[PDB]
């Protein structure tokens, strides 16, 4: 589905440089339940205008006003939207969180980290979704280790 | 680590380069926000000082004047047509006059607060016991300028813009 | 993905009180194949506004209209509406119909309870939907013991 | 009970407390009709005969006149500007006259009935040997008011007026 | 979710008459990462309609425009667009390719083929999706004898 | 066949019968393009040569009359009001002029061809070492007139007629 698979060093703030294996760039074909599916479609489909298109601003906002349901999840957004206007934990797009293995790098979907009262959610407020993450990552492994 | 096996991190996003090719919209503080595309750049200050004092202007670059369009249409119901001045000389200078002509949402305030929310998100101006549903404010004015974007704020994204694109005349 | 879980007693019309599992709820995270999520997403944006605003109505409204799209399934709406055009029986979402386990309360996703000719379908009519639901439940049950 | 194991039961909702945040769409019966917003209301009337002869009217609480605009707005096409008669004093009151001047579709009937239709299901005033395709009727008038909501019907739901706002300009 | 099952000979172009099994119509209910279900959508729309309704023009566009997100995925269709637009393969919504059982006629999903430079893509320049089709669907089979 | 089992076949649809319910939008060339809905038909052609200078016309069947004002509502920003010339007596012409009065898509060129490029897909009259974003045409005409579909083109479906319906008015 890429329009140009992992991140590099200018996309990622933090950190020198992360990025995932193929499980997760192949479960977001058209994903619309997670918003890092989203963030990697606007990442792909601004490195693909770029390496293609002169630079041009009006143009380029005519396409992203004509394409943008194509890149954007409308419901994600406006739930998380609902989720910010009554005092409600919400994700803001800018961090995410996830579960890679030690050794072979499987890694799962990462969850948005919650934002409230302007600041990230404490690592104990969510830890049943760890868990619960771990348990049916570890399940859909040994699912894939057993076929 | 969890399970002894896996182990936990996070993921930061740059927007910065998000630039050419999509919107950004964002608040310094709760004074001054941004709205950045390309080069170009559209600042929102909430001043209680007005500089204009028209109160007439006839709606008649591009990508500035698109956002802008965006913005007004996004303002739902009717503006009063004598709650906004306009100056589209030599630059884009809109003033939004948001001053009382316990409610507090069913007049041009309520839904000129109800547009810069849906843009920006409610993090500033919001509220929140019941609290009335429309954002809150203490200044009386809304200039909307043109400014050469020079990094003042932290990039979001064009989830805001997008916010307003999905909420457009209804 | 609540805002403010189960029914209570003033939701459900004919019985006193009757509600559901975790199962339902966890799987009505964004799904738009199915009328109930949308009917539990409803009734927890009312009781999450309700117990945080002021009655207002006009901003209510207005509300509503910049986040319907997060609440009611777009595509279910009109595929319904089509169904109701054609003669054919459809969902007006008053009715919904499941089965649950009879000591551990395992529940399923309530199908809604199609309508024509402005009465609801027989229970005969309907009944290779129920036994591949009995189904596909007691497959997904044996799975989760086995695990 | 089925397979021996689970037990067969419904779910019955009610929509009656689904009314201050959002909107209701309902017919009592062939007549009359109903769209209830917390405690405001507007009758669709079906009478066979006619009130207000001005036949001209000027567009110029907040949610009748949002919910009306958005009827008429989903009517599309072309009004003929001289089927409609309104009187926005002292209550709202908008006739439409649904009359001629074998399609029976391509007329200002079939676009009307098309909006009352879209509004408010096909359970009433429809047809349904090939039928065609808008709805049928056999009055020759639609009157639209404002009454104070007294749970004249069964409470329908938010989804009618969904079914407006999608098909809104098209 | 039929509005009046597999295909007839007037809506296949090439051969004479070719058509699905129950899987694929079982699993296009509401189904938006994939292009078929939208063209089976869209031809049951046409033959409940024909069947249905004395034809009309006017009222077909009306219809067709009230209720077109009820049958063409909207957020596909841009995808397509933007893969058109840059150069790359696109989904053209004319030929579609899948992978049926020799005997007991077990079919998938048929997945679109790719357009470029106007001219269909090369067998061998996605075998690797048909590859990873086949495994994925025989590890389905395999599942369903075992239940 | 593949892994011995499964044997490897494709599907081709056939758009003929999806005509009295759905509109269809093809190019035969590079020149000719159609929009055939049922019976009624609008041909595209963008000749190098104008056979109407009025350059004015007043905007006031119903199928070709509604595909042509989505078409029309569908180039977005300004059309000058002075580079489209109509002829709305006895049959459907209108003409955009499509000329000059680097960047090649801040003009009523490059939008007019982003207009066509959107309903019409970017199989011709696109470009594609960086390539600018709206399309590049070597005429300076185009006419949309009414004409009784015969087949013309190979029917493609109202895949495009979807794209100009979502990408209205932003
Ligand atoms: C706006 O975005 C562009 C591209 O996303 C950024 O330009 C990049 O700048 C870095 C560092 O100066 C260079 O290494 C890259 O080669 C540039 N990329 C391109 C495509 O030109 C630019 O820095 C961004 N602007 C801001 C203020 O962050
Ligand atoms: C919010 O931030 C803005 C700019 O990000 C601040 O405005 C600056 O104010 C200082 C001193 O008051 C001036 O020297 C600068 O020129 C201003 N900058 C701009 C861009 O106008 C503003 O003061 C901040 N507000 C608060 C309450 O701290
Ligand atoms: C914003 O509206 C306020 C109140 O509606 C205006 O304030 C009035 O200004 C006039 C002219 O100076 C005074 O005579 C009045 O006494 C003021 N108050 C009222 C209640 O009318 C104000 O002028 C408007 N803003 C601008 C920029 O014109
Ligand atoms: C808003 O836009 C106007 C017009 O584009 C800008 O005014 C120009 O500013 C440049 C900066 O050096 C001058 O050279 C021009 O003479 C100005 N006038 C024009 C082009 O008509 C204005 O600067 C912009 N606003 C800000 C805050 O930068
Ligand atoms: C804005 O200037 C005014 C001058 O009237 C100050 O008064 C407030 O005006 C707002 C405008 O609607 C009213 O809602 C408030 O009730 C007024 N009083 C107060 C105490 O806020 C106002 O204080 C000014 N704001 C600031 C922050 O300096
Ligand atoms: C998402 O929310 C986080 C949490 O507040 C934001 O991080 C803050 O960013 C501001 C400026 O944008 C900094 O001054 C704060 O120090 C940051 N706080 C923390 C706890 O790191 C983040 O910027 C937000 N992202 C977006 C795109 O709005
Ligand atoms: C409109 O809805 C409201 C709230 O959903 C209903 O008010 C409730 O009324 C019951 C019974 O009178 C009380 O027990 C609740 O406490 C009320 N809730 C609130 C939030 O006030 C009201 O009855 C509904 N109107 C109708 C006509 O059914
Ligand atoms: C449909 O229902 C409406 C009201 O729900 C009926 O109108 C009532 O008619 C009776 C006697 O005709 C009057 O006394 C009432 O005042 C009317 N009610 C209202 C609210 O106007 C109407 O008669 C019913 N139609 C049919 C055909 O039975
Ligand atoms: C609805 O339209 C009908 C027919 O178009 C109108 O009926 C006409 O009324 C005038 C004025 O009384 C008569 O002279 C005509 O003979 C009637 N018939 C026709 C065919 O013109 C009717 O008046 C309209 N409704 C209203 C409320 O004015
Ligand atoms: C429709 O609305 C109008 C105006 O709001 C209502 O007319 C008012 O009715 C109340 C009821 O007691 C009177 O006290 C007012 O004097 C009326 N006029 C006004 C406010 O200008 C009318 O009653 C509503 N319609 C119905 C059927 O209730
Ligand atoms: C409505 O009153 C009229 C008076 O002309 C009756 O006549 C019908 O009018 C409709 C309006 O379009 C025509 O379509 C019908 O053909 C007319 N005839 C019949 C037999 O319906 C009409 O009967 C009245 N309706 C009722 C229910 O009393
Ligand atoms: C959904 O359809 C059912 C089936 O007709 C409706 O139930 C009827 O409701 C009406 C009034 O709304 C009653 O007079 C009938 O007796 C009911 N029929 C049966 C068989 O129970 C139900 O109301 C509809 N719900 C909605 C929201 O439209
Ligand atoms: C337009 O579509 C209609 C129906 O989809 C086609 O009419 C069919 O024509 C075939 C062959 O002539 C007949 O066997 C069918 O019975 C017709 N169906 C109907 C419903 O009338 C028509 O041929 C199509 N037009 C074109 C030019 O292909
Ligand atoms: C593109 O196709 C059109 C028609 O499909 C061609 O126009 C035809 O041109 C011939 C000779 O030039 C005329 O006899 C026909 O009457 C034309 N047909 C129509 C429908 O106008 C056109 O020539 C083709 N273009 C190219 C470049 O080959
Ligand atoms: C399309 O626009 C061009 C240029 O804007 C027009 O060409 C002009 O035509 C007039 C009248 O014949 C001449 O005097 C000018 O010299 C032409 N060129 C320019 C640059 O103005 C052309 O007329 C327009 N098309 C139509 C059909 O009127
Ligand atoms: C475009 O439409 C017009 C008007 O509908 C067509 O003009 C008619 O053509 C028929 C064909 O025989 C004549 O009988 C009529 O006299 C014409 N005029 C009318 C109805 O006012 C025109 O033919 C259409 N264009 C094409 C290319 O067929
Ligand atoms: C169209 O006719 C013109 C007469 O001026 C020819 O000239 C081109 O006009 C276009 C219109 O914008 C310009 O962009 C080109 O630069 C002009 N030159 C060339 C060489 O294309 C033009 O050649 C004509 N086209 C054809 C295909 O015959
Ligand atoms: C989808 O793309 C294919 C591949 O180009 C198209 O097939 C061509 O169709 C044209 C006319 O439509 C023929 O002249 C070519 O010979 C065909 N090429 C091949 C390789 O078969 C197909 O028509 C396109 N379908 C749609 C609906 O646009
Ligand atoms: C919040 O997180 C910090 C991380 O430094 C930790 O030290 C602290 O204990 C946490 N508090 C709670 C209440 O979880
Ligand atoms: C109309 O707009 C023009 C251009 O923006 C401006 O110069 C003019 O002053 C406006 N008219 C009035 C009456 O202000
Ligand atoms: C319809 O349902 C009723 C429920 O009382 C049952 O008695 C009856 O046999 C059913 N009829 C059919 C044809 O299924
Ligand atoms: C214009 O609208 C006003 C207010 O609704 C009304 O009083 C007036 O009569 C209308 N004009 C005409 C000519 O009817
Ligand atoms: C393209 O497909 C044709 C089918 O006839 C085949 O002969 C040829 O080898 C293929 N070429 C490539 C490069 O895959
Ligand atoms: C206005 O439109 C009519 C009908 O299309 C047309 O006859 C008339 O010429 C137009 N007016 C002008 C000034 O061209």
């Amino acid at each position: 589905w890429t329009l140009s698979y992992c991140l590099t060093k200018w996309m990622i703030l933090a950190a020198e440089l992360k990025c995932f294996g193929n499980t997760a760039v192949a479960k977001c074909n058209v994903n619309h339940d997670e918003e890092f599916c989203d963030m990697l479609r606007l990442i792909d489909y601004n490195k693909a205008a770029l390496s293609k298109f002169k630079p041009d601003v009006e143009s380029a906002l005519h396409l992203f006003k004509t394409t943008v349901n194509s890149l954007i999840s409308d419901q994600l957004l406006m739930r998380n939207h609902l989720r910010d206007l009554m005092c409600v934990p919400y994700c803001n797009y800018s961090k995410f969180w996830y579960l890679e293995h030690a050794k072979t790098g499987e890694t799962s979907v990462p969850k948005c980290w919650l934002v409230t009262n302007g600041a990230y959610l404490n690592e104990t407020h969510f830890s049943d979704q760890i868990e619960q993450e771990a348990d049916n990552m570890i399940t859909e492994m040994l699912r894939k280790d057993y076929i | 680590i969890y399970k002894g096996v896996y182990q936990f991190k996070s993921v930061e996003f740059d927007m910065s380069h998000l630039n050419l090719t999509m919107p950004n919209a964002c608040s310094a503080n709760n004074s001054h926000h941004y709205i950045s595309m390309g080069t170009s750049g559209l600042e929102l200050t909430f001043t209680n000082d007005s500089i204009i004092s028209h109160n007439f202007c006839n709606l008649t670059d591009h990508t500035l004047m698109s956002i802008v369009s965006s913005l007004h249409l996004s303002i739902r119901g009717n503006s009063n047509y004598k709650a906004v001045s306009c100056d589209f000389n030599n630059g884009i200078t809109i003033q939004y006059n948001l001053t009382f002509s316990q409610s507090q949402c069913r007049t041009f305030r309520g839904r000129v607060l109800d547009m810069f929310r849906t843009a920006f998100g409610g993090k500033y101006m919001r509220s929140c016991g019941k609290t009335t549903w429309c954002s809150q404010t203490s200044y009386q004015y809304l200039i909307i300028q043109n400014r050469t974007w020079e990094n003042h704020c932290t990039y979001a994204g064009p989830f805001g813009m997008s916010r307003i694109l999905l909420s457009q005349e209804k």
